[PDB]
């Protein structure tokens, strides 16, 4: 109930303050996490942050459930901002591992903006030096309906992740079950 | 850990095993084939008689049918439906002629989609990286078997 | 890949026991190390706390606590080594048949 | 048609490079006297046939005899009749031909 | 008794399995009626060279 | 009862033959069929008795009487029956089996051995009568057509293309062309034998007509000879003309919904005395009257509970 | 192709490439090769005499034993073709004196790899070929008798 306060600050502009603002989140979720087990490790957070980060997936997700649709709702907004606001890899990272820890689990990926936000970090994890994950993510919207754009986004991944059979099966697949004289020369 | 088999002939298993060290060994000394790290896993076969033997056990395996089974009784699926659709749209299967059971047999694989294999081998991934490595080898593991299957003559792959 | 396999829940463990088997790893790997060793005296406060909590539940965390807690009071020297006993007098009244 | 087609390409060229070391093994396994009963269901003439069908199927004159086909076209035909409905429908149930 | 139950009981599936007419296929044929195969089973009955127009009449009854 | 000028018969995967009426949608009798499915059903040129023929026995049944048993079964042969066929005077009955033969059935209780067997290298799918009945055809699944002669014991093989399997085969009374379709949808045409006197039994190729993208299952001409259905898998059916094989009327069942997915094939069609009103069976579950020119249905029939691949229509020879 | 008169051809040139660059693997192979390919096709030739495979099958038993020798590592090949000749063609005298001289020369650690192909024909009704198996494999026991 008071993670609102931890979420939405908006005063975050250096890269220090958001990390200031990744550590203060974390410690406030241990605090406070319906959970004797959880609570014991926070007088160990403030004396060494290392031991907190690891457990950032394990609070946030028993903080999450218990909240109602209108509470968890204001905390989905809050992920997008600071999605879209930053460049820092570091904070990107723990976020990232936030998104598939929820898509393991048996209780679904956390909802966002369109079909589970797959488009907004499949394009995050791009800049982050993380290929893995950004090719997991452009199948599943191939899955939905091909286009031309990812097409083309699919070889470039593929290409700087020194899978250049793989790239090429791609574009096989446009030349018999795409349109004809549609394959750009790049 | 080994296997004791009874009632089997595994003198026959014992030369193919050696055709496979064969393989392994073109394989390695082929630029364009040792760069792909491709290779085919074989087991320890140690006949006794005639009709017994002793194979190894290889661990860390579990075959493909217990695999999906136990993805589909999770999920609530039941283990045989693409089986019960063709049995609900023709009771007499068994003996319908070649285009008949085309036709059942296509009417199956429309209505049920085939994804268990695909998402149980990613549920079992710690990590995204982990997940790619695994299905990179997964594939080209499985291409390996089917092209020497094929000049071996190999049957009964269920 | 034991470890690293808790952080994500691969065995789809329910979230009733999942947050103490989380927990307790965390607290391990910053024990394994000498290296925190000023942070031995309260991590060993924390554990026995999660024992007393959970009750005949913490059975199954005993192969992971125990082997690395033993080699602690070994190397460990000062007055961290008297408070460690009576901590040890604690786990061992919790699990009763178990530390055999 | 990616990872899989191309490393099928792979296999079947290092395969037809090295035909006579291939072949010598498994000549010393079919004109075993003692180990070809099973395969028996002249004498040895059916393991006549069995080479020469091996020896086929490493040329690419498995198909049609009248002509030689190339790695990419033998693999194609193969790929073809492995996932054809029609040759999939006629398999044992236990088999599982729809997973 | 037992036995003369069920002598009775297959009595009764008797008279209705007496109700249906089996040929079976013999592997027997005019193999050596080669010169006869002309006519028994090769009549080649060509004829019907002149066509018959029709006036729909079939289905004027039937709609 | 089949003592009316028009019958109708419909068979499936329901183990029940229902007989119908081109008049009314109410179902005259039901008879029964266990253990087996029905391939393809046709009727004796008398009229009076119908023969049923699926999975190593020809099952028949009367007309003029009410029993719902197969008073006259034969056996012997060990795969299913293709298709039945007989003679126009009722003498000998042809049918092709799956297991590469194709033989001729007597229908006299006496020894006159008029039987013949035929062997074939692969299974064959369709067997076809000459309108002189002094010819046959025989097409197997390796896409070569046996032309089957009866006065002598040689038959020409002709194979328009390998690799693909046919499906059905027929020759019009009024013999003028010879028509097939094989596993691709291609309907290949021949020009029949001109010869009428000795049977020089001569073929050349015709024409081909691209369509039915996916398989063809029938194609069968009409009593006039002027019209050409071919079935196919897409769940349509083209109508052919005679006079330079142009697209006459064209037959679709589809829905037009993506939800539906193929829900049910098109297998056979039959022609009436007049060639104007056609009858369609397919494989969900119902059976359709059709029309050549309206295009749009007549009657419609619907008291099978499951598919049904086989129908047999006939009426009066005037018409 | 292979034909009565493109044999000779192949082997005067192949001859000539053994001698010209001797301890080559690629040259003495291809020589021992060709002839156990010569003698198949006479073998099938007749079938549809003793010294007219005699020139062809003394040349090829020694030629595999020079390429097994200098392999060491990759000479599955050349050391079951060997078998292939002494269990079809061990019967005469002209071709025991060619094999008792390559087993000795040969190191014993390389019919490790064809035991399986020893042991079943153990039982070989010929004494001239039968006894020649069994004193390599009591040598085989000398030096790794855990293996056989």
């Amino acid at each position: 109930i008071n993670l609102q306060k931890a979420w939405g600050a908006a005063r975050r502009v250096s890269k220090d303050d958001w990390l200031e603002w990744l550590r203060r989140l974390s410690l406030e979720l241990l605090k406070d996490s319906s959970s004797p087990s959880l609570r014991s490790c926070w007088a160990l957070a403030q004396a060494y942050n290392p031991m907190a980060r690891d457990l950032f997936n394990a609070a946030f997700v028993s903080c999450w459930s218990e909240l109602n649709e209108d509470q968890q709702d204001e905390l989905i907004r809050s992920i997008e901002l600071a999605l879209t606001s930053q460049d820092i890899a570091e904070v990107t990272q723990t976020l990232l591992n936030l998104a598939e820890f929820m898509e393991h689990s048996d209780k679904g990926p956390l909802p966002l903006r369109d079909d589970n936000g797959i488009v907004l970090l499949g394009e995050r994890a791009a800049k982050c030096r993380a290929y893995a994950k950004a090719l997991h993510y452009k199948e599943l919207e191939f899955q939905k309906g091909p286009t031309p754009a990812i097409l083309e986004s699919l070889i470039s991944i593929n290409n700087k992740l020194q899978q250049p059979e793989a790239a090429a099966g791609v574009l096989e697949y446009a030349m018999k079950h795409f349109g004809e004289l549609e394959i750009q020369a790049t | 850990v080994f296997l004791l088999k009874g009632h089997e002939d595994l003198r026959q298993d014992e030369r193919v095993m050696q055709l496979f060290g064969l393989v392994n060994t073109l394989l390695a000394n082929d630029p364009t084939s040792l760069r792909k790290n491709l290779s085919i896993q074989r087991y320890a076969v140690i006949p006794l008689s005639t009709n017994s033997g002793l194979i190894g056990w290889v661990p860390h395996c579990d075959t493909l049918h217990a695999l999906i089974r136990d993805y589909r009784e999770k999920k609530k699926i039941l283990l045989n439906i693409e089986h019960r659709i063709m049995l609900r749209m023709a009771p007499d299967y068994d003996h319908l002629t070649l285009m008949q059971k085309v036709e059942v047999f296509e009417h199956a694989v429309n209505n049920t989609a085939g994804d268990d294999l695909a998402k149980l081998l990613w549920l079992k991934s710690p990590s995204s990286e982990v997940w790619f490595d695994r299905r990179t080898n997964y594939t080209r593991s499985l291409a390996v078997m089917s092209m020497v299957g094929y000049i071996l003559g190999l049957g009964d792959r269920h | 890949y034991s470890t690293s396999e808790m952080l994500v829940n691969m065995g789809n463990l329910p979230l009733d026991e999942f947050y103490p088997a989380v927990s307790m790893v965390a607290l391990m790997r910053i024990f394994r190390d000498q290296s925190l060793s000023h942070h031995h005296t309260m991590v060993v406060q924390a554990i026995t706390f999660i024992f007393k909590s959970l009750g005949l539940k913490c059975v199954q965390f005993l192969p992971q606590v125990m082997p690395t807690f033993l080699n602690v009071i070994r190397v460990c020297d000062g007055a961290i080594r008297e408070f460690l006993f009576q901590q040890l007098g604690m786990l061992v009244s919790f699990v009763k048949s178990h530390i055999r | 048609d990616g990872n899989y087609r191309i490393t099928c390409h792979t296999v079947m060229e290092v395969l037809r490079e090295h035909k006579d070391s291939v072949m010598a093994v498994l000549e010393a396994f079919v004109y075993d006297p003692l180990l070809n009963w099973r395969l028996m269901d002249a004498l040895n003439k059916k393991a006549i046939q069995i080479i020469n069908r091996v020896r086929d199927k490493l040329t690419g004159r498995d198909f049609s005899h009248d002509d030689t086909l190339d790695v990419p076209t033998q693999v194609e035909l193969l790929i073809k009749q492995a996932t054809s409905h029609e040759n999939l429908c006629q398999c044992y149930i236990g088999w599982c031909p729809f997973w | 008794s037992n036995t003369a139950q069920r002598l009775e009981r297959l009595r009764k599936e008797r008279q209705n399995q007496i109700k249906c007419k089996n040929i079976q296929w013999k592997e027997r044929n005019s193999k050596q009626s080669a010169q006869e195969l002309k006519s028994l089973f090769e009549k080649k009955s060509l004829k019907e060279k002149p066509p018959i127009s029709g006036k729909q009449s079939i289905l004027s009854v039937r709609l | 009862v089949g003592s009316d000028p028009v019958i109708l018969a419909t068979a499936g995967y329901d183990h029940t033959v229902r007989f119908w009426q081109a008049h009314s949608g109410i179902c005259t009798r039901t008879v029964q069929h266990q253990d087996s499915q029905v391939n393809a059903l046709e009727v004796t040129p008398d009229r009076s008795m119908i023969a049923a023929a699926g999975y190593q026995h020809i099952r028949m049944y009367d007309l003029n009487s009410n029993n719902p048993n197969p008073i006259i079964s034969y056996d012997g042969v060990n795969k299913n029956i293709a298709s039945v066929g007989f003679h126009e005077d009722g003498r000998w009955m042809y049918t092709g089996g799956e297991d590469c033969t194709a033989r001729i059935w007597d229908l006299r209780s006496r020894n006159l051995q008029c039987q013949r067997i035929f062997q074939v290298n692969a299974p064959i799918n369709c067997v076809c009568l000459h309108p002189n009945q002094a010819e046959l055809i025989v097409g197997d699944q390796s896409g070569a057509i046996h032309i089957w002669d009866l006065k002598t014991d040689h038959n020409e093989q002709l194979i328009p293309e390998p690799e693909v399997s046919i499906t059905s085969a027929h020759i019009d009374p009024d013999a003028s062309y010879m028509a097939a379709v094989n596993s691709t949808g291609n309907c290949y045409v021949w020009n029949l034998t001109g010869g009428i006197g000795d049977e020089v039994t001569q073929l050349i190729p015709k024409t081909k007509i691209p369509a039915h993208t996916r398989y063809a299952l029938q194609c069968r001409f009409s009593p006039d000879s002027t019209l050409l259905a071919t079935c196919s898998a897409d769940q349509t059916c083209k109508i052919w003309r005679t006079s330079n094989f142009s697209l006459m009327t064209e037959l679709s069942i589809k829905s037009g919904n993506p939800g539906e997915s193929s829900r049910g094939w098109m297998w056979g069609c039959a022609f009436s005395g007049d060639s104007q009103y056609i009858v369609t069976a397919s494989s969900d579950n119902l059976a359709r009257l059709w029309c050549v020119e309206t295009g749009e249905i007549k009657r419609e029939y619907g008291g099978h509970q499951k598919a049904v691949v086989c129908l047999a229509f006939n009426d009066s020879v005037l018409g | 192709g292979i034909n009565e008169s493109t044999i000779p051809k192949v082997l005067q040139y192949y001859s000539a490439a053994t001698e010209h660059d001797r301890s080559w693997y690629k040259a003495w192979h291809a020589w021992a090769v060709m002839n156990f390919e010569a003698v198949l096709h006479y073998k099938h030739q007749n079938q549809a005499l003793s010294k007219t495979l005699l020139m062809y099958t003394v040349p090829a038993v020694q030629g595999f034993f020079r390429s097994i020798s200098l392999s060491r590592g990759n000479n599955l090949q050349d050391t079951l073709r060997v078998l292939t000749l002494w269990f079809d063609y061990g019967h005469w005298p002209d071709v025991n004196e060619a094999l008792v001289e390559g087993v000795k020369a040969i190191q014993i650690d390389t019919w490790l790899q064809v035991i399986p192909q020893l042991i079943a024909r153990i039982d070989t009704p010929r004494p001239l070929v039968g006894r020649l198996i069994h004193q390599l494999l009591t040598d085989i026991g000398r030096y790794h008798p855990q293996a056989l």
